[PDB]
RNA sequence: AUCAGGACAUUAUCAUGUAGAGAAUAGGUAGGAGCAAUCGAUGCAAGUUCGCUAGGACUUGUUGAUGCGAAAGGUGGAAUA
RNA sequence: GGCGAAGGCGAAAACUUAGGCCAUUACUGACGCUUAGGCUUGAAAGUGUGGGGAGCAAAUAGGAUUAGAUACCCUAGUAGUCCACACCGUAAACGAUAGAUACUAGCUGUCGGGGCGAUCCCCUCGGUAGUGAAGUUAACACAUUAAGUAUCUCGCCUGGGUAGUACAUUCGCAAGAAUGAAACUCAAACGGAAUUGACGGGGACCCGCACAAGUGGUGGAGCAUGUUGCUUAAUUCGAC
RNA sequence: GGGGAUGUAGCUCAACUGAUAGAGCACCUGAUUUGCACUCAGGAGGUUGAGGGUUUGAGACCCUUCAUCUCCACCA
RNA sequence: GGUUCCAUGGUGUAGUGGAUAACAUAUCUCCCUGUCACGGAGGGGUUGCGGGUUCGAUUCCCGUUGGAACCGCCA
């Protein structure tokens, strides 16, 4: 996940950063305990519906 | 005595670790919350990142370098003062790529604390 | 759970050196509801003052109590097992007042004689930066740049 | 037989170096009491000596005709060519 | 979201192979539905033999917490989790809804084939979802993928505890699986749905000397007064 | 017997080859707990074993004793 | 029959080389709570019997009880 600092600024580049470590942080805590395989397709239904409601009422 | 190197920032949950590298291996010197003198739980503290990155920052200034390559790692909570401490010691941040190993499940992870 | 903010009654200009501060520290000296006690107490400890230090006593009580004014406070906040403290910075009218309280407290035990000169040593001795109410101080600042990494988190 | 390494001895290498006080880094003794001048003054620049971060001596560069109160003056346990 | 009858199936490729959808001016001409017995498959754990073992972790050891902790936390840690061949045949194996057939408003999505030809969108035939009236239900709710109007066939139920226990039988190396009572006991049941409250170490909001900020006290001493206990002929009775 | 060590605070040990009398834990008070502890602040606690000398000065350097710790040889 | 060990508070155990007796549980009083358990503060309670030595015995010595541990063989 490289970002380039531009040398214009440096605000920008964690203003970008943020965004890139959350979606980091996100894959790197799943991967951090032990769920049973009908619990993890479990959780990924979850996120996605709570993505796609999110995502009904902002469009 | 180098210009450009690679400082690698790790943040456990529970502890972080600042480590001043050549740009290829051959690290020049390292700090952690531990060896700053602090201990306990209170070496997970976004606070004390921010310290061990001053004092690195400081040491390593004085070494005279000028580019860095800010190779952030871990999943801890202070991941960004270390980097607001650096940038406010005054070093080139020239890049921010993040290599916290993630796995593309390989491996089992441990049981989940109840 | 209040939800309203208590009104503050007046502080009053003192009546001989102009300091409204005078009157503060008289109340807070104040014991038995003796108003009158309290005044010559404290205006005898000014005479005392001007006997040994040759200076002006308004300048000496506020270069004393300024001295002692604190900058840091430290609430006490229990999660799970003791309490980890929170520097915060007080306003302007309860520094005076904690310092004034400092003031009074350290008086009161002194190994001196009547409290006219007991009071009025602890002032003389926290106008150079050596007495208890300067320790009390210098504790509490210590005790927070210590705990400065809690800071942040307040409630 | 050969190579490399550090052990510990050295041939041979002389600054080092830090009571106060003393103007002073005082390593101990300069025998002493003025002495050095192409047997070359003086000058300031660069590096190094080690540190008691003040100072030390040395080298290099300028480099040229008087320096040396570290002879005589100084205090001190220790001392001034 | 897709596929399979279910369990299940997600890096890439090759070989072998199963079923399904749409259109049929083709063909056979009732050859169809269900299925006692029988056969096949069947998550994970477990078994037997031989390999494999990075990570993790039943059993086990230690450190914590605790009144105690053989548990929740942490550090280690064998069997096991993996492969090949043999078994075990149980799960909340759930859509808690057997399969087949015909009919019964509609609306919004999404997937595949076909018709048109930029997509997008329209129509037809199917799969998978949401909303929804008649209709059904004790209610929750189902509602063209029915729990609706009806037919065929199979399996199963007859109060609760005893008890999925005991005996007999079949299978299994083993743990066990299938089948499965009675004596005795109760007037109901860890019955179902829904309603009003209460409660929650469940949330959201709002209050009070509640906390917070101060002041002066109490608990320590002496004394006054009341009470408990004890005693006494009585220590009158009540208030706890 | 021979060699090597040590003695500094209540309990252990640093010093520093001569110019500081120290560190840590025990004890005490303060902050802080539901406690128990952990943490944080302050404080004390010394003929530096004795004796003699060095040096301008010592606990130290040396000499000698007292006590304990180690060792390391042993045909009456 | 013989030999070694032990006897400490209400219960389980340490010490004392003669001058001195603690630990835990338990018990009591008071915080604590609606109450109680747990928790906090404070308080309290000890050498088997005898007989000698010593100025002084739990300790040292010899006997007497009770409870244990060992042995009691060769024919
Ligand atoms: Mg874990
Ligand atoms: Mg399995
Ligand atoms: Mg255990
Ligand atoms: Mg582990
Ligand atoms: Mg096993
Ligand atoms: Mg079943
Ligand atoms: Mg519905
Ligand atoms: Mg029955
Ligand atoms: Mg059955
Ligand atoms: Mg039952
Ligand atoms: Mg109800
Ligand atoms: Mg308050
Ligand atoms: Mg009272
Ligand atoms: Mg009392
Ligand atoms: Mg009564
Ligand atoms: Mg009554
Ligand atoms: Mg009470
Ligand atoms: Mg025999």
């Amino acid at each position: 996940p490289k970002i380039e600092v531009k040398n214009d600024d440096l605000e920008l580049a964690l203003k970008k950063f943020k965004r890139v470590s959350l979606e980091i942080r996100r894959l790197a805590q799943r991967h951090e305990y032990h769920l049973r395989k009908g619990m993890r397709l479990r959780e990924k239904r979850k996120i996605a519906q709570k993505k796609r409601r999110k995502f009904r009422n902002m469009v | 005595n180098v210009s450009s190197g690679i400082i690698h920032v790790s943040c456990s949950p529970n502890n972080t670790i600042v480590s001043a590298s050549d740009p290829g291996g051959n690290v020049l010197c390292w700090a952690s919350s531990g060896t700053m003198g602090f201990k306990g739980s209170r070496k997970k503290t976004p606070y004390s990142a921010g310290i061990a990155a001053d004092k690195v920052a400081k040491t390593v200034k004085e070494m005279g370098m000028a580019t860095v390559k800010l190779f952030v790692k871990g999943t801890g909570r202070g991941k960004d003062t270390a980097i607001r401490s650096f940038a406010n010691a005054g070093l080139s941040i020239t890049e921010i790529n993040e290599k916290t190993p993630i796995p593309h499940n390989g491996c089992k992870p441990p049981k989940r604390p109840r | 759970m209040r939800k309203n903010r208590a009104p503050k009654r007046t502080v009053l200009p003192d009546p001989v050196f102009n300091n409204t501060l005078v009157t503060r520290i008289i109340n807070v000296i104040m014991e038995d509801g003796k108003k009158g006690l309290a005044q010559r107490i404290l205006y005898g400890a000014f005479d005392l003052i001007e006997q040994r230090t040759k200076e002006k006593p308004l300048t000496v009580f506020e270069r004393a109590v300024g001295n002692v004014m604190p900058r840091l406070e430290l609430r006490v906040r229990r999660i799970a097992g003791s309490n980890y403290q929170v520097p915060t910075e007080v306003p302007q009218d309860r520094k005076i007042a904690l310092a004034l309280r400092w003031i009074a407290m350290f008086a009161r035990k002194r190994h001196e004689k009547t409290m006219l000169e007991k009071i009025a040593n602890e002032i003389i001795d926290a106008s150079n930066n050596t007495g208890a109410a300067i320790k009390k101080k210098d504790d509490t600042h210590k005790m927070a740049e210590a705990n400065k990494a809690f800071a942040h988190m307040r409630w």
